């Protein structure tokens, strides 16, 4: 009901996010995404 | 006392070939300055779209990089 | 030009030589100013205990008590010798910390005012033309050596709190003669009966803090002084050089 | 030179053809005993390998081990005599009727390496000699390409008795002289053999470590793998020069105690995090391989995938790959923040979920899958580094 | 639909944050820690 256009390209933006995450060699020892890897397609298409 | 007696010979021996260090070693200090600027800007676009969208029902908004002069 | 270098050269070999000499005459007592403020740091820290400990009331501790605890307002007969502990440690340790001041600034005046006239600083600004960082090293060192010796004072002052075999005596003071002030003595909810026990308490403590106050500014706080101004001085006139 | 340094059965083998996106070595756990392969620039043209084999004195050695750990160790004179063979390869055969499987436990797997490696010793003792180490070619031995090669050199009997090889092949990442070692697995029952691995690392003449590491999925350090960190930590010479790496991270995707576990260890100990990597074998050597499969062939279950999607009760069985594919994209959800709304569902199989999954979205999904697995980002680390 | 739902996204940003939190910080010190060092070619060949 809240979808909204902006929404269509927010998740594409980051996934660029995880993009510079992961290149940066040293900050991939500290930083997990399993918080994320179970939080935006649960809010984007929700699951109630 | 007469090995470091002799510095000021040796500077002119060294002199040829300081030249391109210097300007060497700087190119390769412009040049990882100037990649990792274009990554920051690559970031600052992405973020700014997600407080704008995300703005529309929540006021939690991340945080911006400029003026770090 | 072949000959300027050599006299830079002998001035950083005798810069080091006039700075290890200064400082040997301190480790020893050769400096006689030095012994002089030394031993006025002493007499304060005897003086202020025998002072303070004279003083202490127990309409001092008991005040202190209740402002700890925001929440309760009724604090036990025995909380009157926890506090006494901090109130005789905390203000104990102030002493040192303002008196260490005074002592460290007053030393480095004392070298950077005599180390301008002697010709081995003299003669630098003839030849390099200005410091090159002396003063700056200088003042940035003092920084460095307050900040150790207070964490260091204040790190021995922790030690003082708890309690020694020493601290209980059953012919000194007895823990248990309270009792006597509460079966059907001290009948209000109040600490003014108390008052009575006050000149027993000043003399357990007394013995308690005597000896180890006395042990460590006698021992070990001479030490302490001695090798912490070494162990940075050196490191940073050999830096200079 | 570079030194690929593993756990025996720990992917070492399964890493090295992920790593290099072709099945060069022969991936079947527990087989690759002894099995080093150098590969360096050279023209298309020019592939070339050599092949030695062990002697009888080892065959007999290992063979022993083998049947010490399977109780078979007993009505077994000589390896030399068929009928002591047969008394214990027609018990090996029973063996099988015995576990039920091959690789169906550790003492079933030295049955299976026993039984393969005495159908390997029969089937191609003609090959090798008694005690000088046999050296042969592709003229010698009449191979006309690197694929009937390796089709030869896939098989579990030759390929268990093999013990060097030396391939040569055009590839890009290669060009530049760079040479792959793949050295025995440090636990091994041969200790001179392990010793003398411990011995070529510590050699000056190793350019570059890297640490493969099992507690991704095995929760902490062996001891074998304990002094040699203590080995790397306490040399200084050599510790500037290592790369530490952890496999099969898949692990981790559906199990949040072990990827808990994983965060605590990673973050306790390394420090110089920088050549700290991650990656998983398994999903990355089948990743790639997949790309040169279409529609026509099922995308693999048809070629490369026939042999393991047959089961043997009769139903096609999953393969690992396909497998932790359905698991891949449900459980873990990496396609979640992509662009890729991938549904599974109980309506199909695992294989015909794997032929409809992928027939809905195509390619471009594994592009995703590869990029994920991290391998390509460690061709390009350790590339850059050297 | 009004109070669940919109706390869903409310979560991801908080449950996000944890990444872009670091991010910015290892640029802004590589980036400030490489302009310490001089550009001229003068001043940089006295350093040497």
């Amino acid at each position: 009901s809240k979808i909204a256009p902006q929404c269509q390209n927010l998740r594409e933006q980051v996934n660029q996010l995880i993009e510079l995450l992961r290149q940066e060699p040293t900050l991939r020892s500290q930083q997990d995404t399993s918080i994320v890897e179970t939080a935006l397609g649960k809010a984007l298409s929700p699951r109630f | 006392q007469i090995i470091l007696e002799q510095y000021d010979v040796a500077r002119k021996y060294r002199e040829q070939t300081l030249e391109q260090d210097a300007e060497e070693k700087i190119a390769r200090n412009s040049r990882l300055q100037s990649e990792i600027k274009q990554k920051i800007d690559l970031y600052q676009t992405s973020i700014v779209s997600i407080n704008e969208c995300l703005k529309a029902m929540q006021i939690f908004e991340q945080l911006p990089v400029i003026t770090e002069s | 030009l072949t000959l300027l270098n050599q006299e830079m050269q002998n001035l950083g070999i005798e810069f080091k030589k006039y700075m290890s000499a200064q400082i040997n005459d301190v480790v020893i007592g050769n400096d006689r100013e030095f012994d002089q403020d030394f031993t006025k740091l002493k007499a304060r820290m005897v003086a202020r205990l025998d002072e303070l400990l004279k003083t202490f009331s127990v309409m001092n501790a008991y005040k202190r008590a209740t402002e700890s605890h925001p929440r309760n307002s009724t604090a036990p007969f025995i909380a009157v010798l926890v506090e006494a502990l901090y109130y005789l440690a905390n203000e104990l340790e102030d002493a040192f910390i303002e008196a260490i001041h005074e002592l460290v600034k007053n030393f480095f005046q004392r070298l950077g005012d005599r180390l301008r006239k002697v010709d081995c600083y003299h003669q630098v600004y003839r030849l390099v033309g200005n410091d090159g960082g002396i003063e700056q090293l200088l003042r940035r060192a003092e920084e460095d050596i307050t900040k150790a010796l207070v964490n260091e004072a204040r790190t021995e002052c922790d030690r003082y709190v708890r309690e020694s075999p020493r601290f209980y005596d059953e012919g000194t003071f007895s823990i248990y003669q309270f009792r006597q002030t509460l079966q059907q003595t001290s009948q209000g909810y109040d600490a003014q009966a108390i008052v009575e026990a006050e000149p027993a308490i000043k003399e357990l403590l007394k013995l308690d803090f005597e000896p180890k106050v006395f042990n460590t500014v006698r021992k070990n706080f001479r030490q302490t002084v001695n090798n912490t101004l070494k162990t940075h001085l050196l490191p940073m006139a050999e830096e200079q050089a | 030179e570079i030194v690929f340094a593993g756990a025996f059965s720990a992917g070492k083998s399964m890493l090295i053809n992920a790593l290099l996106e072709r099945e060069l070595l022969y991936s079947a756990e527990g087989h690759a005993t002894g099995t080093e392969c150098h590969i360096e620039y050279a023209n298309a043209n020019e592939e070339r390998v050599v092949l030695t084999f062990l002697s009888e004195a080892e065959i007999r050695q290992q063979a022993l081990i083998l049947a010490k750990y399977l109780n078979v160790n007993v009505g077994d004179l000589n390896i030399n005599q068929p009928e002591a063979v047969k008394v214990v390869s027609q018990y090996c055969q029973k063996i099988i009727a015995e576990e039920g499987g091959e690789n169906k436990s550790e003492r079933a797997k030295q049955a299976n390496a026993l039984h393969l490696l005495l159908i390997g010793f029969e089937q191609n003792r003609e090959r090798i000699n008694t005690v000088q180490n046999s050296t042969y070619s592709m003229d010698q031995l009449n191979f006309s390409s690197l694929a009937e090669a390796a089709g030869y050199a896939r098989r579990g009997a030759n390929s268990a008795v093999l013990k060097r090889l030396d391939y040569f092949c055009n590839h890009s990442l290669l060009k530049d002289g760079n040479v792959l070692v793949d050295l025995p697995g440090i636990d091994a029952p041969v200790k001179e053999d392990a010793e003398r691995a411990y011995r070529k690392i510590e050699s000056p003449d190793t350019s570059a470590v890297i640490c493969v590491l099992k507690p991704a999925a095995a929760g902490d350090m062996s001891a074998e793998e304990t002094q040699l960190l203590e080995r790397i930590s306490k040399n200084h010479g050599i510790r500037d020069r290592v790369f530490y790496v952890f496999n099969r991270i898949d692990d981790t995707w559906y199990n949040t105690q072990l990827r808990q576990r994983l965060e605590g260890l990673i973050q306790s100990q390394f420090r110089d995090n920088s050549r700290v990597y991650k990656t998983s074998g398994l999903l990355g050597f089948y990743g790639s391989q997949v790309k040169q499969t279409n529609s026509s062939t099922r995308f693999g279950l048809d070629s490369i995938f026939a042999t393991t999607i047959k089961g043997f009760d009769g139903e096609e069985e999953t393969p690992q790959f396909v497998s932790e594919f359905n698991n891949y994209c449900a459980n873990s959800g990496k396609l979640l923040s992509t662009a890729f709304r991938v549904s599974v569902n109980g309506y199909e199989t695992s294989n015909e979920n794997y032929v409809r999954i992928l027939s809905e979205w195509g390619i471009p999904l594994v592009d995703q899958l590869i990029h994920d697995s991290g391998i390509e980002s460690f061709r390009s680390g350790i590339g850059l580094y050297l | 639909a009004e109070e669940k739902y919109p706390e869903l996204f409310a979560t991801l940003a908080n449950d996000l944050q944890p990444l872009c939190i670091a991010l910015r910080q290892f640029y802004l010190e590589n980036y400030r820690q490489l302009d310490s060092q001089p550009r001229e070619i003068a001043a940089m060949k006295a350093q040497e």
